């Protein structure tokens, strides 16, 4: 998170199995970020191609 | 302490369509080698990873072949 917080970057995509771990970050941390937790690779794919046609 | 980072004695894996948890004694612990295997689509082959002995190959060709006397 703050390898993507750092570089500009705002919607960031971790596995849902880091969901209870999520918690663990503080409440400045998860300030401006959207993670689109995840647990398959399919919905990686279909959130990120997303410009697919 | 922090949040519990491994499951509670194990009930609550929920049995997955390929991996087989596989134990075995690597040199710096216990584990479970789930081999983890990949039903792929194709015409017929069989590769392996991890880098590893052809023990393992003959181990899983072997195993094929029992599961091949006992297609239907």
């Amino acid at each position: 998170l703050l390898a993507a917080h750092q570089a500009g970057i705002h919607k960031i995509v971790l596995p849902k199995d880091n969901e209870a771990q999520l918690e663990e970050l503080p409440k400045e941390v998860l300030e401006g970020l959207e993670i689109k937790l995840v647990e398959d690779v399919g919905e990686v794919l279909e959130y990120l191609l997303l410009p697919e046609p | 302490l922090g949040i519990p980072r491994y499951r509670p004695d194990k009930a609550e894996t929920e049995p997955q369509v390929g991996t087989a948890q596989g134990l075995a004694w690597t040199p710096v612990g216990g584990t479970l080698l789930t081999i983890e295997v990949a039903a792929v689509p194709g015409s017929g082959k069989l590769s392996l990873t991890g880098q590893l002995g052809e023990v393992m190959k003959e181990s899983a060709q072997a195993a094929l072949t029992y599961l091949r006397a006992h297609t239907q």
